[PDB]
DNA sequence: AGTCTGACGCGGCG
DNA sequence: CGCCGCGTCAGACTGCA
RNA sequence: GCAGUCUGA
């Protein structure tokens, strides 16, 4: 959606919007799953296990 | 229409001339019908008419009575614009006195009297008497006696004399006395003292009076009888939408006076007791003092607002007055603003323009274009047809902006840079997009930038800007001669990732036959951007006879280099790309493009680089992650080992074997070491990648990791940062500066936790802060420097002279700084350059020394140039364009026109806001020399100096000198003059904190006035057990100790004098206080034995050099080349004498005593050699080494500031800031010429004086240059525009008022106020037309 | 913001400042040194005379680039004049010379 | 079209009167009668009046020479 | 704000010296679209004619 | 002119 | 001890005669 | 037009 600039991160040590960047991510992966699991209609069961 | 300006007081009948009626009332509008009022502020019968063309009355309306006066009321038919012009008047009921020349120091009034101000200030305000004239009587003429002084002489002589007090006594007191006759007095009362003390008032009121008598001035104009009231339309009385009137300032200050002078008026009739017309007239002149200059009495006026009134000396002065605020700057139409966008598609000349802004910059220019094509038919036609934006206005307007550039314009305008002009191409958006190559040299970045449009409007104005504005034109700086348009931290990233290698990449060692099938197979995917590989490569070089020959063979390359040979123009060599391309690496291949092929060529050259590089950095997927920023597994142990040694430092500190000072000291070094430590596994860990070659075999290669990558090619950032994100971040320092010790170990891919991120604060609020307050330190520096070289021009292409300073490479120890070649580049030379050889001339005399001519003089090994410098230059009101030489932004001879002196002040200032706020040991090897030397050969063989400002050198198989050090006195050196060394070895051995007097010839000792217990002290310490003697000091003698000096002298074994070689006077040592000496009388003594021994940056330093300012503690130099001895002592100094042997011997010198004082009795100084150590002042060193000695202090010393933050700057820029500073002289002798003995004059007036007077063989003036700081030779100029508009406006002006001055308009600034074309560049042409038809 | 011709200011006849008040931009005394340090001298006279402070020479410049004739008439700046008028309110002759 | 001038520098050697002399030209060819030397090939006076330096058709002695020239043949237009 | 979809990498020289390269589909689904509320005032005067 | 004032900078320079 | 200076451009909002 | 405040580069 957005593309930036690698080169604006190791000038000015803002690491924080990396980890951010591998967070949401991973924060983002996790509701691609029920994303999953609410469109194959699992059940309550299964969705409440992950 | 004019071709000067000129300012003296105003006669009252002057003032009167001005005006165009009294104002009587203070009332400056009516109420109830806002028309103005009968003889008010505003009216229209004095100011001219309200509306254009009609009478305040109505009885006349239109121009065919124009120049009517009215009768019913008696204005005058003509425009409303009169009323900005016309002026009235106020006449003063009593006379008062001008607070400028009574108060802006020194006061002119008082230094006219010699009266005090202390006291004039009190006759003026009605606080005491002052006589007019004395008579027959204790009663003398500038006497002040308070009232009840007065009121006894009322009857101690009787109405005989006649004393008075306020304006009117000082106005009758200037009135009385003559000046002819006053200055005729004086100028022997000058001629007659001897204590220069009083000389210097004399010669202070002997130029006021002269400057008085000269101009038509009278000094009874300093006291206003009549006040001048400005136009109505210059102080407007705005009324308000919402039903009310908004005041100006100057209108209460000059109602409040027009009440008090009316109110005075009655008391005048009603004859009110004189106390109370005492106490009116001092309001009245308060009152006056108040609308001229508000506050210069102290508490100043304030109304309404709690907040002081705006003066009429306010609104000319400062920051907000006319000269800076409206003349030296000023809005203008035709231009417009947005932020800034990078679209990279553009082409090096040309930014992208929003459709929605070019309509309305070229608004005009579309009526034109409408009205012309017959698609309207009256320019109201034309306004709606642009207003609804039809759609032939764009088809209009893409023609109206085809080859029309705009200038575009980004502040700070810190250099010459900051305003470029390129090709609008339309675009849809609202940012204007700039090209990214000049964002370097805008220092502009797109995190919210705006820059400001401008349109040149004129023929005259797009030709500038295109031929000397637009960007292909500026692709060289003009601070030095190195590329501005060079690739930014995408495009070096780019060109980084195509150049380099891998070890096994696909595609590797396979033939190409060229750069086109390198490309075919990395688009096709059959071979890497980095596959070593064979490629056939043809490459073309310029021949001498200048056409190009082309060479075709099988390069050794990857893919990568051979894709971008493609872009790279004929002229060059393959080995430009065949590496990995950094930054560095790639502004040298667009400087060598631009050496070798030229401007076009290169701003070609420019524009592929950057889309390839764009490119192939998309191409490249370069991205930064997490697990780039790897931590070295050695760091947690490197750390737990230094955590360990603190604590064995620790537990030293707590058995208290240790100070605080060492334990703290040792602890920082060990965690600086460990810091390097870690910082050197993590690069080693980074740099380096492991790869399996094509055998299948392990290879380390350079890494691909992309915070490495990033670091390598200079694309951003640099390892002192990715120690940051992947070492620890080391030892943090306090607010005050004292490093914490404790430093933080943890680095920002790690967390630094809530401690060591609150540490971090400190350092990044002080560089915040700091960044925040000294760009005001660094945008004053500028303003000074351009004030101080606005006007200095190239006015000729060569001044004829043969001097010039002399160039050879900065050496601050065993290093070179600069080589010489850096220094003489593009400079011309002086003198004629000759081998190493003697006598076979390598460069002839006057030859620019380009690129060509600099390697010749490399190879050749020659290393000291004379150089034509502009300090140098004989060229009067100008520099020559020979002495100041190459035009850094193009690249050849300067241009006769151009403003050297604001291009020096930009290059100097544009960098302020980078800027802040014991024996030898020989590193190379090479053949030692000595110079300045004053030696001894010791009874140990070994050599031994006698002197103080003797200096050893290096000096390489070449006969250049690779290295410098200063050898103090006493210092004693292990090896021999000529000697070959070898690394390493330390040459010269001395005492750091004490200095041993020294044996000339052999002998015996002999002790001469050495009276034990009055002079000398035999004494021994229990810890050294050894037999001493010690001089007494001044502190250990009483009177009669001081007498008798002692001393020690050289007797050989007959009991015969021996003498030092060179002269017949004795072998004399004289001892100075707290001598130690060791050794014994009668002993012999050898030639080379030490006798006895006596122990011992940033903006603001730029700031300090330029405003050359004296140091704290200045080193006394030696005034003349003499013999030294010490007369007479103890009145606080002791007098030096240098007696030299020939002319009038005796100079004194009272030295304070405290100051450790390098030279004795005996030996010679010469010229300006150093007498006592310290920081040299450079008037010292102007007045006692010359200009060129000043000039290279001057220019050291900036670039020793310059060069530690890794600033380039040629230092022309630096010399012509030099010939600004000392542009003043001084009369020693006044010769035939007019200037009088000790005045400060011009030096080119000076000298073109000694030039006509030697044109008929009469004797001319001699002087002594002076050298002034940047501020004080900016206000020394003889503009007073010039020195008005910079700073202290009302010193300038009451100065030039009451010299009555003469502004001849002949600098830059002078014709931007009133609107002219400046003498530089292409109005240059035109200046010199405007002088050779008007002087002949 | 863009603006080709607006208000202009009272005393000074500079155009005004903002896009509040349709603005014109400040052509400050650094731009001007950046003019200086070219040799651009009639770009200078331009953005002094004719586009901000010249009355009649803006007027007149304005009927040229309609009329496709592309000539400055520059006199002398408002702004000069208002400051000549504001030294001789004090007591100092201040006065052009030919 | 033009997007440097380094060519038309090198025929009229000082860049302060490239400026002067191209000016003059563009202004005899926008409000005077005069046509372009070279083919006018949609492009602003002062572009025409660059690319007529470039290739040595004008410089300040020849626009000096052919002024004098048509000043003194509409002198001669006397009768 | 919005969480949008980023990328690390330079493209085309689009994301040059701090800059932002942005899809349509940010602009297609309105995610950073706001809406700005201004006041504007008529005020009828008395004059005094 | 009474403040139920403000001051609460700094560094050269003359 | 008093006087003189202490970066540039820009946008917004109040309250004021 | 000014003062105050905030902000941007
Ligand atoms: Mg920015
Ligand atoms: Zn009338
Ligand atoms: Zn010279």
């Amino acid at each position: 959606d957005i593309v930036l600039n690698p080169l604006g991160v190791p000038s000015r040590m803002n690491i924080g919007q990396i980890l951010e960047t591998h967070l949401g991510m991973a924060a983002k992966g996790i509701g691609d799953k029920i994303n999953a699991m609410l469109k194959q209609q699992q059940e309550v069961a299964k969705l409440r296990e992950f | 229409e004019f071709d000067a300006i000129k300012i003296a007081l105003a006669s009252p009948d002057m003032i009167r001339s001005w005006s165009f009626g009294e104002v009587k009332k203070p009332e400056t509008i009516n109420y109830r019908t806002f028309k103005p009022e009968r003889d008010g502020l505003f009216c229209a019968r004095i100011f001219g008419p309200v509306k254009d063309y009609e009478c305040l009355c109505g009885k006349y309306k239109r121009l065919k009575h124009r120049g009517v006066i009215c009768e019913k009321c008696g204005v005058e038919v003509t425009q409303t614009k009169v009323r900005r012009e016309r002026m009235g008047h106020i006449e003063l009921a009593s006379p008062t006195a001008h607070i400028w020349f009574l108060k802006s120091l020194p006061s002119r009034i008082g230094l006219l009297l010699d009266m005090p101000l202390r006291d004039i200030e009190r006759v003026l305000y009605f606080e005491s008497y002052v006589v007019i004239e004395g008579g027959m009587t204790n009663l003398e003429r500038q006497q002040i006696l308070t009232e009840e002084q007065y009121l006894d002489a009322l009857e101690e002589f009787g109405d005989e004399f006649d004393a008075k007090m306020g304006a009117e006594a000082i106005q009758a007191l200037l009135k009385s006395m003559d000046l002819e006759q006053e200055c005729e007095q004086l100028r022997e009362e000058l001629n007659e003292t001897n204590s220069e003390t009083k000389r210097k008032k004399l010669t202070k009121r002997i130029k006021l009076l002269e400057a008085f008598v000269q101009s038509g001035n009278k000094p009874e104009w300093m006291i206003l009888t009549v006040l001048p009231v400005l136009p109505p339309d210059l102080r407007p009385l705005v009324p308000l939408d919402g039903g009310r009137f908004a005041t100006s300032d100057l209108n209460d200050l000059y109602r409040r006076v027009i009440n008090r002078n009316n109110r005075l008026k009655r008391l005048l009739d009603l004859a009110a007791p004189d106390i109370i017309v005492r106490n009116e007239k001092r309001m009245l002149q308060e009152a006056v003092d108040a609308l001229l200059d508000n506050g210069r009495r102290g508490r100043a006026i304030t109304g309404s607002n709690k907040r002081p009134l705006k003066s009429l000396a306010d609104m000319i002065k400062g920051k907000q007055g006319r000269f800076r605020q409206n003349l030296l700057g000023k809005r203008v139409d035709y231009s417009g603003r947005s932020v800034i966008t990078v679209g990279p598609y553009l082409r090096l000349h040309q930014c992208g323009l929003p459709k929605k802004m070019a309509l309305e910059l070229f608004k005009p220019f579309i009526y034109g274009k409408l009205e012309l094509r017959g698609l309207a038919t009256t320019i109201k036609a034309a306004k709606k047809m642009v207003e609804r934006e039809e759609a032939v206005v764009w088809d209009i307007l893409d023609e109206v902006i085809r080859e029309h550039p705009v200038l575009l314009n980004r502040a700070p305008t810190l250099h010459r840079l900051g305003i470029q002009a390129f090709e609008p191409v339309l675009i849809e958006g609202k940012a204007i997009q700039l090209h990214p190559l000049v964002c370097a040299a805008y220092n502009a970045d797109f995190d919210g930038d705006q820059m400001a449009v401008h349109v040149p409007l004129t023929l005259e104005a797009q030709l500038e800007a295109r031929a000397l504005m637009m960007s292909t034109n500026n692709i060289l700086s003009p601070a030095n001669g190195e590329p501005i348009i060079v690739p930014s931290q995408d495009v070096v990233l780019g060109l980084y990732y195509m150049t380099r290698d891998c070890v096994n990449a696909k595609g590797e060692g396979m033939v190409l036959t060229g750069p086109k099938e390198a490309e075919r197979l990395y688009r096709s995917g059959l071979a890497s951007l980095h596959a070593r590989v064979k490629v056939r490569i043809t490459e073309y070089e310029k021949d001498a006879n200048g056409e190009l020959v082309a060479k075709t063979s099988l390069k050794d390359t990857t893919v990568g280099r051979a894709i971008l040979w493609m872009i790279v123009p004929k002229g060059l060599p393959y080995s430009i790309v065949n590496q990995a391309l950094g930054k560095k690496a790639i502004s040298k291949m667009l400087n060598t493009c631009y050496r070798i092929l030229g401007l076009k060529p290169t701003v070609i050259f420019a524009d592929q680089i950057m889309y390839t590089g764009f490119a192939y950095a998309a191409r490249s997927g370069a991205s930064v992650g997490i697990d780039d920023m790897v931590i070295p597994e050695k760091k947690h142990e490197i750390i737990s080992e230094a955590e360990a040694e603190v604590a064995e430092i620790q537990e030293q500190f707590q058995s208290g074997l240790v100070t605080a000072g060492e334990r703290y000291n040792k602890v920082i070094d060990i965690w600086a070491a460990a810091n390097d430590r870690v910082s050197k596994a993590m690069m080693d860990n980074l740099q380096t990648e492991t790869v399996i070659n094509r055998d299948g075999q392990e290879e380390k290669q350079v890494s691909f990791n992309s915070i490495y990558m990033m670091a390598d090619s200079g694309a951003r950032g640099s390892a002192a940062q990715i120690r940051q994100l992947a070492g620890m971040r080391g030892l943090m320092a306090k607010p005050d500066g004292s490093i914490i010790e404790t430093p933080i170990t943890a680095n920002f891919r790690e967390g630094l936790n809530v401690l060591q991120y609150f540490i971090s604060t400190h350092g990044a609020r002080k560089g915040l802060a700091d960044t925040a307050l000294k760009t005001a330190n660094s945008g004053y520096l500028t303003r000074r420097l351009v004030d101080v070289a606005q006007d200095l021009v190239v006015t000729e292409d060569d001044c004829g002279t043969h001097e010039g300073i002399m160039m050879t490479p900065v050496i601050e120890g065993g290093d070179v700084k600069e080589p010489l070649r850096d220094r003489v580049l593009g400079r011309v030379t002086a003198e004629d350059v000759l081998k190493p050889g003697t006598a076979d001339i390598l460069v002839p005399r006057n030859t620019l020394l380009h690129e060509q001519w600099c390697d010749l003089l490399e190879e050749n090994s020659v290393d000291a140039v004379k150089v034509r410098s502009v300090v140098s230059c004989d060229t009067d009101f100008g520099v020559c364009a020979h002495c100041y030489g190459r035009d850094l932004a193009r690249g050849h001879i300067i241009n006769k026109g151009e403003a050297i002196g604001v291009i020096a002040a930009q290059s100097i200032g544009e960098p302020g806001t980078q800027l802040t706020m014991s024996s030898i040991q020989v590193k190379n090897k090479g053949s030692i020399k000595l110079s300045n030397v004053k030696s001894v050969v010791n009874s140990s063989g070994k050599l031994v100096i006698t002197s103080r400002n003797t200096e050893l050198k290096l000096i390489d198989e070449f006969g250049r000198t690779k290295e410098s050090y200063k050898v103090p006195y006493g210092a004693v050196l292990a090896k021999g003059d000529g000697e070959q060394v070898a690394g390493g070895e330390t040459v010269a051995n001395w005492d750091p904190h004490t200095m041993p007097v020294i044996t000339e010839v052999s002998g015996f000792v002999r002790f001469t006035d050495m009276i034990d217990g009055q002079t000398i002290t035999r004494q021994t310490d229990e810890l050294t057990g050894l037999s001493s003697l010690v001089v007494l000091d001044s502190a250990e003698r009483t009177a009669g100790g001081k007498d008798l000096r002692p001393a020690l002298k050289i007797v050989d074994a007959q009991g015969n004098d021996v003498l030092i070689p060179g002269t017949d006077m004795p072998a004399q040592y004289f001892l100075p206080g707290k001598a130690i000496v060791q050794l014994e009388d009668g002993v012999q003594i050898s030639s080379g034995d030490t006798l006895a021994r006596i122990p011992q940056g940033g903006l603001p330093r730029v700031a300090d050099l330029f405003e050359a300012r004296r140091p704290k503690e200045p080193a006394i130099l030696a005034e003349i080349s003499g013999i030294v001895s010490f007369g007479k002592e103890t009145k606080g100094k002791r007098r030096l004498v240098i007696t030299p042997v020939d002319g009038s011997d005796p100079y004194e010198e009272m030295i304070p005593k405290w100051r450790q004082l390098n030279v004795f009795e005996g030996e010679r100084v010469e010229r300006g050699d150093v007498i006592s150590d310290g920081p040299e002042a450079p008037h010292d060193i102007l007045r006692l080494r010359g200009v060129h000695a000043v000039t290279r202090y001057i220019v050291n010393e900036v670039q020793d500031v310059y060069r530690l933050q890794g600033v380039k700057i040629n230092d022309k820029h630096i010399e012509v800031i030099v010939r600004q500073m000392l542009r003043k002289a001084t009369i020693v002798n006044a010769g035939s010429s007019d200037f009088l003995e000790g005045e400060q004059v011009e030096y080119s007036r000076v000298k073109i004086a000694n030039r006509e007077l030697e044109a008929n063989g009469k004797v001319g003036a001699t002087y002594s240059r002076d050298l002034l700081g940047i501020t004080k030779a900016s206000l020394a100029t003889e503009s007073f525009i010039s020195a008005a508009s910079f700073q202290e406006t009302t010193r300038v002006l009451t100065e030039a008022a009451v010299a009555g001055k003469r502004d001849e308009l002949r600098g830059l600034k002078e014709n931007v106020i009133v609107g002219r074309l400046i003498p530089a560049g292409t109005g240059y042409a035109y200046h010199q037309d405007r002088m050779r038809r008007r002087a002949a | 913001h863009a603006r080709s011709t607006g208000s202009y200011s009272l005393v000074t006849q500079q155009p005004l400042g903002g896009k509040a008040q349709f603005g014109g931009q400040r052509f400050g005394e650094m731009e001007v040194w950046a003019l200086e340090a070219y040799g651009a001298a009639y770009t200078l006279q331009e953005m002094l005379t004719v586009k901000s402070d010249d009355v009649n020479g803006r007027t007149k410049m304005y009927k040229n680039i309609v009329d496709g004739n592309h000539q400055m008439e520059p006199g002398m700046p408002e702004s000069f004049n208002v400051l000549l008028k504001e030294i001789r309110s004090l007591g100092i002759n201040i006065e052009l010379e030919d | 079209a033009r997007v440097t001038v380094q060519d038309a520098v090198e025929k009229i050697g000082n860049r302060f009167d490239l400026v002067l002399v191209a000016a003059r030209r563009a202004r005899q060819m926008q409000v005077g009668g005069k046509d372009p030397l070279v083919p006018e090939e949609n492009d602003k006076t002062t572009v025409i009046a660059l690319r007529e330096i470039e290739e040595g058709l004008i410089n300040n002695q020849i626009l000096d020479v052919r002024e004098r020239q048509e000043q003194q043949e509409q002198e001669a237009a006397e009768l | 704000g919005q969480n949008m979809r980023v990328a690390f990498m330079p493209w085309n020289g689009y994301n040059f010296e701090d800059s932002i390269l942005v899809s349509e589909r940010v602009v297609q689904e309105d995610r950073f679209t706001t809406i700005h509320i201004q006041e504007l005032a008529c005020v009828s005067r008395d004059t005094k004619l």
